RNA sequence: GGUGCAUGGUUGUCGUCAGCUCGUGUCGUGAGAUGUUGGGUUAAGUCCCGCAACGAGCGCAACCCUUAUCGUUAGUUACA
RNA sequence: GGCGAAGGCGAAAACUUAGGCCAUUACUGACGCUUAGGCUUGAAAGUGUGGGGAGCAAAUAGGAUUAGAUACCCUAGUAGUCCACACCGUAAACGAUAGAUACUAGCUGUCGGGGCGAUCCCCUCGGUAGUGAAGUUAACACAUUAAGUAUCUCGCCUGG
RNA sequence: AUUGGGCGUAAAGCAAGCGCAGGCGGAUUGAAAAGUCUGGUGUUAAAGGCAGCUGCUUAACAGUUGUAUGCAUUGGAAAC
């Protein structure tokens, strides 16, 4: 998945 | 967060001009609730050694799941000729294990199951071996998403 | 959507047959040309998700690290680009153990800040083989742990020119939970690389164009302009 | 008086030989390896380039003293 | 490098014969695998019958060597090494891997069959080698010719 | 080691081959059902294993209530 947080 | 040994050994590498004794130590960490790992460490003397080996467990901690308190289904667990046989237990008849089986089991917080041994029994491989078979383990889930049907049977 | 492919017209050409075959649905038939050619459809495909991942990350202060070890181009790329833009590089591959752990790092920028705030007050006073030794430590720093001076935590991620000649990183990333971005062409293992860019990097104007294009993607998140992300212009430039 | 194959202290030898192991991390189910490896440069893991290694301690060098250049102090019982 | 099931097979030719490979557009109708018991072949040394016996040479003798040397060194000299007939059936008769059945990433050489074609390269089926991912084995190592994947049969295995 | 082991280097793949018998086997359809699956019936004694109950002060015990593989006949199923 994305956004990495 | 129990830390109990397992299963400390002299060891010794051999050189010119004399040979280096050291001890060896493997740990095996749990917190009773799901976190476990397992590691091995060799100093000149036990603090050392100790110290060693619990950084080493830490780094290596992985959580582990319960299904009803027991493993709900088979599994034969190999690593380095070593099969470890581990088949639910159900509720009310008590938790069956040798030394290090039984402190393995313990200490992953698993109520009861009942386990085998085949093959030469060897501390450092069957702990291996046992870790590998437990981390291998299902879920309804699991199989739910991988099927068509969203029901366990 | 981003980079019409009026712009790629060299993005081939890569070693004769010498590949791994856990690649081959992003090449066409290999005997065709006798070269390593791929398809520029899914090779868009790929520069889009990987510049949105890029940006997503970099929004909310993603900073990233080059990987740029390579004999002469990648060189000067990596110099360009991280002067260019306030992130952290690196110049000589690393020996292991500098991303592993953060003591080791911890350690090695306080020898930083020690030896430039030192030979700040210590440049001819005594013997040339200590104020030459401070540099050498100096050059050696630059060597190996010159662009780790700016973070604090781990970095969240890292842009590797080919898993190949960097092995070691990439292994520990596989080990790290840290996500990887990287390009490979086919002598790659895919799953090492968690975002694949099936761009071939032997033609130096495809690798400078994807650089830069990739610099402009973390140019935005800091609030800085943008030079190549929708010009009509491709990069053309003899090799050096 | 005896037991330096029961000892402390001190001494010889390899030998002023340069190697010895350490922390961290990685690899391998393991003893273990990785540094210390390869290439140049010196008598020297003195030093550096590359390498799944980074540092760190020990001995080695530098950290003392003299000889040869000079400044600078006193000139005696040298000096005259 | 090739050939045959293995041992093994290399002067030239004459005769007979063995099996193999490829396209099958041809035929019969599953007639296929393995194989207890039996049968056939089965290096080299030797035994028996008889020839031939240039060299080579265990035992045997001498000379050097060694403290001693019944050995390595050298010179001697039969069995034997050759062949015709009938025997022996031993081995590191090793890929120390029983055969068969299909299936499971690649890469680089060599040769045989087919087509295209100055050679060369190309593709297709194969023998044959090396390199090398999954995976396997305790490790070494193995890797489409498996010690992988599973099956069928025979044989073999139970501390020294 | 049917459950539940192996045969490259640790014991173990015969020196190789031809093969009698045996064991194992390409696809489709039919028939019965040789085993198998599945009912009924009669047979697997008593005592004994196992479960409940009862009287022994009470457990030990004894008695009782049931249970237990297998066999043959008989009807269904025709996937192997
Ligand atoms: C012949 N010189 C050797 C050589 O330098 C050896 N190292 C390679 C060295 O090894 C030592 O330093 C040691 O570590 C132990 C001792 C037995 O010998 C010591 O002295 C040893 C020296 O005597």
């Amino acid at each position: 998945m994305g956004n990495f947080d | 967060f129990e830390e109990r040994i397992v299963k400390l050994k002299r060891i010794s590498k051999t050189t010119k001009g004399g040979r280096n004794m050291r001890f060896s130590v493997l740990v095996v960490v749990g917190n009773r609730k799901g976190k476990i790992g397992y590691g091995i460490a060799k100093a000149l003397e036990v603090p050392n050694a100790i110290k060693k080996a619990i950084k080493a467990a830490h780094n290596s901690l992985h959580t582990i799941e319960i299904h009803k308190g027991s493993i709900y289904h088979e599994v034969i667990g190999r690593s380095g000729a070593s099969r470890v046989l581990l088949k639910p237990a159900p509720q009310g008849t008590g938790i069956i294990a040798g030394g290090a089986i039984r402190a393995i089991i313990e200490l992953a917080g698993y109520s009861d199951i009942y386990t085998k041994n085949l093959g030469r029994n060897t501390p450092i491989n069957m702990i291996h071996a046992t870790m590998d078979g437990i981390l291998k383990q299902l879920s309804p889930r699991r199989v739910a998403i991988l099927r068509n049907k969203n029901l366990n049977e | 959507s981003l980079a019409k492919l009026g712009e790629m017209r060299t993005h081939v050409g890569m070693v004769k047959r010498y590949w791994n075959p856990k690649m081959g649905f992003f090449i066409e038939p290999e005997r065709k040309h006798n070269n390593d050619h791929f398809v520029l459809e899914l090779q868009r495909q790929s520069l889009q998700t990987a510049y949105n991942y890029v940006k997503e990350v970099a929004q909310n202060n993603g900073q990233i690290l080059f990987v740029g070890t390579k004999n002469d181009y990648v060189k000067k790329l990596v110099n360009n680009i991280a002067k260019r833009v306030d992130v952290a590089f690196i110049t000589q591959r690393w020996l292991g153990g500098t991303l592993t752990n953060f003591k080791t790092l911890s350690i090695s920028i306080n020898k930083l800040n020690k030896l430039v705030e030192k030979q700040a007050e210590n440049a001819a006073d005594l013997t040339k083989k200590e104020n030459l030794m401070l540099s050498r430590e100096i050059e050696r720093l630059e060597k190996f742990f010159g662009g780790v001076k700016s973070l604090k935590r781990l970095p969240n991620l890292l842009i590797v020119d080919d898993p190949v000649y960097e092995k070691n990183a990439v292994a520990e990333a596989n080990i790290l939970r840290i996500p990887v971005v990287a390009l490979c062409n086919t002598n790659t293992n895919p799953e090492l690389v968690d975002f694949i860019i099936p761009a071939n990097n032997h033609q130096p104007q495809s690798t400078c164009l994807l650089m830069n294009l990739l610099a402009d993607a973390v140019a935005e998140a800091k609030a800085m302009p943008t030079m190549f992300a929708y010009k009509p212009d491709e990069e053309i430039q003899i090799e050096i």
